[PDB]
């Protein structure tokens, strides 16, 4: 069907910050993505 | 190694 926004991974800095890295396109997000709630 | 993430507009 459709192909739906997701594909988030942990992806820990050195800060100890708990970001995530996009699978989906190839991206990087800092918090929260939108769909992922 | 960890990649720097960009910054949102």
């Amino acid at each position: 069907g459709a192909t739906a926004v997701s594909e988030w991974t942990e992806y820990k800095t050195a800060d100890g910050k708990t970001y995530y890295y996009n699978n989906r396109t190839l991206e990087s997000t800092w918090e929260k993505p939108q769909e992922l709630k | 190694p960890p990649p720097l993430i960009p910054p949102p507009p």
